[PDB]
RNA sequence: CACUAUAUUGCCGUUGCAUUUUAUGGC
């Protein structure tokens, strides 16, 4: 293959190539291993020229095959080694995304293989940082693998992704690191790295404010909220005070769609703080899911207030039954505030007065009297 | 192209655990108010769906490579016995 | 009723535009 790459018909090329993938697809490999490093490193150097030469596309696909097939012991243990010997970038990228699909197909029985190739992929994504598509191959490499699956291993990538997320500043880069943020915090719902939400949400959703047309917001947003899901899934009492952030950027999110936001909205429902929630809920609707106007927050904000109104209320809303029936008062108040499409407005009063008669319906005798 | 592929591969990996799918503003809050109603989905059942599709092909290709393996530690003990 | 206002035919063959237009014959 060498050869015929120094030499470079075309397709008389890829009919060898074709005709070299028919013929090698081995178990003759395979009962020559089971000397072992030498075979190692020729069946990479093979794979490398393979990628060299291959970097008439589908013969080239299954030529790649059955080098992948022959040459996940060995593509583990072939670029482990040669991690850093991948010299070009874009064979390195090609064979970082043949690497994870080849091994997450199997697992579950050699877990430290990837316990110990993990801090070596994430010094490789330390190493090449000026490479953002190798960063953000890597990036949904170690979130499969992490989600595959160690604790220095998973510290490791916690922190690449972290120093990923904090100083991205860049569109992919931060959506690439926002993942894996995410499928750690899916993994090891660990407490440290704290400043993680609150970096999230002042720079990605301001960013994704601040950017109007110009980043991929369809591909940030929805991202952002999953994360921001996520964490508070994970971690339930450690954001049951801070959610209002969380609530204001996936009701504001209008880069979102709308069967995602609502998804996102009834897994912050069905999270926690069932009791905290009607202290939350009164500054979003005075101030911020109240001046938009613009439909998006307008159709999520009753819902929102319809969730705990419909599905926490509880003796502890009778304790807290004051701040109630003040959303109450303010959401019956805010009619001609207002002051655009007023059919929608009398369809939202109509909610707002179905809402209140579940809340003076969970209300009991002497709970209301003052609020008479 | 392929920042457009794996954006969307990241998205789907992301709402992979939310298995959603992907002016008249009465009627976009009636619809926005039943599809909390229509959310009462089978979510769960599509999810193992897939888990059992997951394990389907996991189990066929530990198989096929451990029967490979079998034949691998026949041959070896062939040409071990020889 | 008042609003909100959302912005030729199941298939196949045709006149004809300064996209419609238009009447025929195969299941």
């Amino acid at each position: 293959k060498k050869k015929s790459l120094e030499s470079r018909d075309y397709y008389d090329v890829r009919r060898n190539l074709r005709l070299k993938v028919y013929s090698v697809l081995d178990k003759k490999l395979i009962r020559n291993i089971r000397v072992e490093l030498t075979f190692s490193c020729i069946t990479s150097q093979e794979n490398e020229e393979a990628s060299d030469s291959e970097t008439h596309t589908t013969e080239i696909k299954e030529i790649l095959f059955k080098v992948l097939g022959n040459v996940v012991d060995e593509f583990v243990n072939a670029v482990l080694p040669l991690l850093s010997t991948s010299t070009n970038e874009d064979i390195r990228y090609h064979l970082t995304l043949v690497i994870g699909s080849k091994f997450e197909l199997e697992g579950s029985e050699a877990i430290p293989i990837v316990n110990n190739v993990m801090k070596v992929l994430l010094d490789r994504m330390p190493l090449e940082s000026k490479s953002v598509v190798i960063s953000q191959v890597i990036l949904n490499t170690m979130t499969a693998l992490v989600s595959k699956y160690g604790s220095i291993l998973t510290q490791a990538l916690t922190l690449a992704t972290e120093k990923v997320s904090s100083d991205m500043t860049e569109v992919k880069i931060s959506s690439l690191a926002l993942i894996t943020n995410c499928v750690q915090v899916l993994g090891v719902k660990s407490i440290a790295f704290y400043p993680k939400i609150v970096p999230p949400s002042i720079k990605l959703f301001d960013a994704s404010l601040a950017d109007s047309s110009n980043p991929l917001k369809e591909q940030l947003q929805v991202a952002i909220l999953l994360l921001f899901a996520g964490l508070i899934k994970r971690i339930p009492s450690f954001l049951m005070s801070n959610i209002l952030d969380v609530l204001h950027v996936i009701y504001f999110s209008r880069e979102v769609d709308s069967s995602i936001r609502l998804s996102v909205i009834s897994l912050i429902i069905e999270n926690i703080d069932l009791k905290e929630v009607l202290k939350v809920l009164f500054r979003i609707w005075s101030t911020e899911i109240a001046t938009s106007n613009d439909t998006v927050a307008v159709s999520l904000f009753l819902s929102t207030l319809e969730s705990t109104v419909e599905n926490i209320d509880k003796k502890s809303a009778t304790s807290q039954s004051p701040i109630f029936f003040k959303l109450l008062l303010s959401l019956f108040e805010f009619r001609s505030i207002s002051s655009f499409d007023n059919n929608t407005i009398s369809r939202i009063e109509a909610s707002v007065h179905e809402i209140s008669n579940s809340y003076v319906l969970k209300m009991n005798d002497k709970v209301f009297r003052p609020l008479f | 192209s392929q920042t457009s592929k794996y954006q969307a591969t990241s998205v789907v990996n992301g709402l992979l655990s939310n298995l959603l799918p992907g002016s008249k503003a009465q009627l976009i809050d009636r619809n926005l108010k039943k599809r909390v109603q229509l959310q009462n989905r089978d979510v769960h059942k599509i999810k193992k769906k897939c888990k059992l599709v997951k394990k389907k092909k996991v189990k066929k290709h530990k198989l096929d490579k451990e029967q490979l393996e079998q034949l691998a530690k026949h041959q070896v003990l062939k040409k071990h016995q020889h």
